[PDB]
RNA sequence: AGGGCGAAGCCAGAGGAAACUCUGGUGGAGGUCCGUAGCGGUCCUGACGUGCAAAUCGGUCGUCCGACCUGGGUAUAGGGG
RNA sequence: UGGCCAUGGAAGUCGGAAUCCGCUAAGGAGUGUGUAACAACUCACCUGCCGAAUCAACUAGCCCUGAAAAUGGAUGGCGCU
RNA sequence: CCUCUGGCAUGUUGGAACAAUGUAGGUAAGGGAAGUCGGCAAGCCGGAUCCGUAACUUCGGGAUAAGGAUUGGCUCUAAGG
RNA sequence: GAAUGGAUGAACGAGAUUCCCACUGUCCCUACCUACUAUCCAGCGAAACCACAGCCAAGGGAACGGGCUUGGCGGAAUCAG
RNA sequence: CGUUCAUAGCGACGUCGCUUUUUGAUCCUUCGAUGUCGGCUCUUCCUAUCAUUGUGAAGCAGAAUUCACCAAGCGUUGGAUUGUUCACCCACUAAUAGGGAACGUGAGCUGGGUUUAGACCGUCGUGAGACAGGUUAGUUUUACCCUACUGAUGAUGUGUUGUUGCCAUGGUAAUCCUGCUCAGUACGAGAGGAACCGCAGGUUCAGACAUUUGGUGUAUGUGCUUGGCUGAGGAGCCAAUGGGGCGAAGCUACCAUCUGUGGGAUUAUGACUGAACGCCUCUAAGUCAGAAUCCCGCCCAGGCGGAACGAUACGGCAGCGCCGC
RNA sequence: UCUGGGUCGGGGUUUCGUACGUAGCAGAGCAGCUCCCUCGCUGCGAUCUAUUGAAAGUCAGCCCUCGACACAAGGGUUUGU
């Protein structure tokens, strides 16, 4: 049960849940849950949205 | 061998899902999906991997004006696969296709989902990506 | 005229006052016909669903394109908290039927089981069996007793225990525990009946019944939903726009000339809080409860050889509308009837069960545990503290 | 109400040998267009249908400087108006 | 005895006019099968065994086939041999 | 659409529930008129500025044809007496 | 079929058709939500309709019975639909 | 006729019937009105069986097939044109069989068509006007009564009450298909080309359910934003839910997930032993196999039908249970 | 009195996406004053960073509390072998 990451915010996909996407350009995205899905279709860059591992890393964010 | 599995069909008899074959033709105006029995009022559906009549609305004028048999290769309405992972396409697509599975053109553009992969060899032979 | 393109007609006769059912604990309607030969057992037992939630396994039927491939599965959590048998009662065949014919009741009976005798508890003085408890220390008594055993060893052929829950140990509000008469299938009256004189007063627990990888018929009242219109409640067609006086209807109930409506036409009452058998209902998981023999062991619930971790079947926050499941469970696939909190009679099944599917040995994978009480993204709450860091209610 | 289109006339500039023509303005025509009040009354075959109403209601509509709308006064009366 | 007509082949045999004699114990110028046509097969007269009735064609009584409708159903009902 | 001046007590009643049917509003995955006598109903479109504008023509029109782009907040500049 | 007007025709049309693009719960196939109802209660309180009445099958019958014949059968008082 | 052969399949000249899903006859009923076509929607029946089960037939080698029997359990679809019924065409399919129920079904809809009044055209009429000739515009009322059905309280009984139970009677459900294998095998000169048992799935139907995906969302949850309004900030409110992102719970979708079972009697049929009829015959006495049938099972409801068991009014007035007389 | 259920609080869960305030050498530019210093100082200034996965909601039909607070044999009508 290879555990995926969702391709928004950074969480892990646990086997049951979420949804994937497979753009046309040849390449596939997974998602958490729609709340992710819906920022990455409506085009926004993850690292702007706080919640999101790829922002707190770019923030320094822990450590 | 191993059998289909039903999935989320969500092309019903009406739809213009794009040809993404060389053929020439563009569309691919789905007026009825083959091995349906059917109740009074319903739709038949072709999800993805099924087999389809499509007539090509625009495209070349060879193909214009005639039915066709097609396979539905990508689907934007989402399946469930048996392993628990929904899936999805941005975009509804076919191919354009011989009684007996073989493409009458040559090479799929965009990726193929595997239940139509494993379930058309000859399909699945030009498609470049799967799933 | 003949109607003019077919259709197979909507709903099933085969289910029908669409009433709300009497009783709400599932009744067993026949109990599985006790060979003689095989050893004596219980046939049903008396569980709660407490929630649903993910499997992960591998599944081995070879020829399946999904032989040797992972699958995820939901599965429902009847929490089984283990029953007191409280009693017998011997039955005899007739023409007529199938007369009871003798009850012994148990010495002591529990303030859980006495609740369900007074429908209010708080006014009673709580006198039942009390006269009855006196026979169980004399000389006078005990014989009486002794012959009403005996009488049932000469003349009885069916016997049924009768057991309740332990409400005691469950999350649920309610006090009154449900008594059930369950039947003994096995060999000769005489030794059926001194099993269960045995048995009295005694806990059975869920594995006493049932094994792992088992077909079992779950029984239940559904999930009730008042009235319903026709639409609703037997999916008939909806009428278009324009219907003037409505369109979630029938629109000919019937022909002119059978000059009644027939009880076969579509029209809107109760829907739901049916009484319904849904059979072959497979346990995944027989699951132990948590127990101690220094700190807790809350793992042995919903860890696997795989896993490893120190998991309940419990996911973060409990089971939605239930409480924590800190008793023994099985674990069914699928959904079966009912609410939350609801009372379920489990029973092993009526049938000679030798399909491919109805053999296979399951071995879980994994169990979902994450949330349900709105989207979950973490497993459990030490993976949580892991991933976020620390917070500022610190 | 408020907007749109921008007819004749007028100005300048440019061309034209003349005839006159182009370009930019100004000007504000019309049973002209949109659209309010007004007047009306298309469709929903909507609501209502022992009604609010012996013809009403809601949205949607037509028209809105003209054969426009409208108060009061005054004329025409029954095979007559 | 490839009888005669019929050749397209009918020597018994798609059909039709014929249609008798011999040997005879007895076999039709042939009931059919089948053949391109034969062949081959098959269908009287008589025995051997068995042991008293046997068999044909009509006719009329009851019974049965002929005999299929839509709400569930009516010798009045229950029933009846 | 919201407000002051002025005016009212929700249009012949109140309370408790939140079933089916409705009346009046909304929203819907994938498909997009396959529905239906018929796109009925609803939905799309919509303002402004900047481009761009066909057939046809009674040369006036067609024309907001079609088809495109932009639009917020903030801090400045320049141009008009 | 030619001012019982014939042929035409830009502009215009709540006029009659047909197709295409867009758009949509029209549909596949239904679902959930809101408000006012309906619901239960306090107060108030009508009407139409009414031979008697009100469970069926078959029969006959003014040739489709609630009532008749023969069968099935029949259990107070009520509520929402 | 069918090469040959009346009867595999057919069937002239003749003849005997049934049927009321055709149309006529007829005018018995209704003119102090029984709402007049079609479609939608829904239920039920019939069989004169298209498919599906079990079988006999062939001019049945296989495949494809027509003929017949038991048989109506289960099905019999999506569209283009037409107001249509009917018709035709495309597509799928296992099959796209046929009917009935006041030519089922308008206080169920719809109103496109017939069939008022407004108008146009053609033909007819001097004309008013006419036209199973065409066109367009044209109000579809009422249920609160009784029954029937749906669900909902209750009812008589059992001394009262509660329990756990039985079961009379009603209902009733599963369906058909593909793929793989058997197998390029039987069969066939070849071309072609099966089947039983397995295995994997799917259609339609049924019964649930919400872990997951999706839908809804006024938790009016939390941002964001328009116009206005509390002097401003902050905090808010109003705009019949101001608008829009995301959205818990809860409902909910072949738009997500799960489950759908076993016997008995036999029918058609093919057989046994076996007379009638010294043989022969499935039948006459006797016996066997036998099915989408039928009856039950499971499954749902549970009778003016029963059951075993519990407790049975301390009291301040009590009231009762047994026993014997 | 398995001392209980209830309200408030606290955790957990979860939804949204980082509150107010304060600080900043962040901030397109602009201004006032001057020490005309243009990193002068001081002010205006959308927004940005930090504090801060913050703030806020989270049963009303989510889960655990045994922390705080009260309240918990009370009332009315019944029925007999
Ligand atoms: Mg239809
Ligand atoms: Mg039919
Ligand atoms: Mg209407
Ligand atoms: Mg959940
Ligand atoms: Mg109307
Ligand atoms: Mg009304
Ligand atoms: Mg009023
Ligand atoms: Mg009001
Ligand atoms: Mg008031
Ligand atoms: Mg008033
Ligand atoms: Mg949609
Ligand atoms: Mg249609
Ligand atoms: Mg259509
Ligand atoms: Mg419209
Ligand atoms: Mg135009
Ligand atoms: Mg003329
Ligand atoms: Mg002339
Ligand atoms: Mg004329
Ligand atoms: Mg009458
Ligand atoms: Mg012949
Ligand atoms: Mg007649
Ligand atoms: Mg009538
Ligand atoms: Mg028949
Ligand atoms: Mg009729
Ligand atoms: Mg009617
Ligand atoms: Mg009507
Ligand atoms: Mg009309
Ligand atoms: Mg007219
Ligand atoms: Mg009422
Ligand atoms: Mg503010
Ligand atoms: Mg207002
Ligand atoms: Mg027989
Ligand atoms: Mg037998
Ligand atoms: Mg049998
Ligand atoms: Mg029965």
């Amino acid at each position: 049960m290879k555990v995926e990451l969702c391709s928004f915010s950074g969480y892990k996909i646990y086997p049951g849940h979420g949804r994937r996407y497979a753009r046309t350009d040849g390449k596939v995205f997974q998602f958490l849950n729609a709340k992710c899905e819906s920022a990455f279709l409506s085009k926004r860059n993850p690292r702007q949205i706080n919640w999101t591992v790829l922002y707190r890393r770019k923030h320094k964010k822990g450590q | 061998s191993g059998a289909k599995f039903r999935i989320s069909l969500g092309l019903p008899v009406g739809a213009v899902i794009n040809c993404a074959d060389n053929t020439g033709a563009k569309n691919l105006y789905i007026i009825s999906v083959k091995g349906i029995k059917g109740r009074l009022n319903r739709l038949p559906a072709a999800g993805v991997g099924d087999m389809v009549m499509a007539t090509v609305k625009k495209g070349k004028p060879e193909l214009r004006k005639k039915v066709h048999p097609a396979v539905v290769i990508r689907q934007r309405k989402s399946y469930r696969r048996k392993d628990g992972v929904f899936l999805y396409f941005e975009d509804n697509a076919g191919v354009i296709v011989n009684n007996k599975g073989e493409m009458k053109g040559s090479a799929i553009t965009g990726p193929v989902a595997k239940e139509c992969a494993d379930l058309w060899p000859r399909i699945a032979s030009n498609a470049g990506s799967i799933a | 005229s003949h109607r003019k393109f077919s259709a197979p007609r909507h709903g099933s006769l085969g289910f029908l006052p669409r009433k709300r059912s009497s009783r709400h604990r599932g009744k067993v309607k026949s109990f599985p016909k006790d060979d003689p030969s095989k050893p004596v057992h219980l046939t049903a037992f008396l569980g709660y669903k407490a929630g649903m939630t993910h499997i992960v396994r591998e599944v081995d039927r070879p020829g399946s394109k999904v032989n040797k491939k992972e699958v995820v599965e939901a599965v429902t959590i009847v929490e089984t908290p283990p029953m007191v048998v409280v009693g017998i009662v011997g039955y005899v065949e007739t023409p007529r039927g199938l007369r009871t014919f003798k009850t012994v009741f148990a010495e002591h009976i529990s303030d859980e089981c006495k609740r369900r005798f007074y429908k209010n508890w708080h006014k009673s003085k709580k006198k039942a069996f009390t006269k009855y408890c006196k026979k169980w220390q004399d000389d006078a008594g005990k014989r009486q007793l002794d012959k009403d055993f005996s009488s049932m060893k000469k003349y009885c052929q069916v016997i049924r225990v009768l057991a309740h829950t332990q409400m005691r140990l469950l999350p649920l509000r309610q006090k009154k525990a449900h008594l059930m008469e369950i039947q003994v299938n096995g060999g000769t009256v005489a030794e059926k009946l001194d099993w269960a004189r045995e048995r009295l007063e005694q806990q059975v627990p869920v594995s006493q019944v049932f094994g792992q990888d088992e077909m079992i018929d779950v029984i239940g009242v559904t999930k009730g939903k008042g009235y319903k219109g026709v639409t609703s409640r037997w999916h008939t067609k909806k009428l278009p726009r324009k219907t003037h006086r409505g369109l979630r209807k029938v629109a000919c109930i019937g022909a002119w000339h059978p000059a009644r409506v027939a009880f076969s036409v579509a029209r809107a009452g109760q829907k739901g809080y049916h009484h319904r058998t849904e059979i072959n209902k497979k346990i995944y998981k027989i699951g132990q409860g948590y127990l101690i023999k220094d700190g807790k062991l809350i793992k042995n619930n919903a860890s696997t050889d795989y896993d490893l971790s120190d998991k309940s079947i419990n996911p973060l926050g409990g089971f939605v509308h239930y409480g924590e499941v800190t008793n023994d469970f099985v674990m069914l696939k699928g959904c079966v009837v009912g609410t939350k909190k609801r009372v379920l009679t489990l029973r092993k099944s009526l049938l000679v069960q030798t399909k491919r599917r109805a053999l296979e040995k399951i071995d879980l994978k994994f169990i979902d545990t994450t949330s349900k009480f709105g989207h979950g993204r973490f497993q459990t709450v030490e993976e949580k503290k892991a991933f976020m860091g620390p917070l500022k209610k610190d």
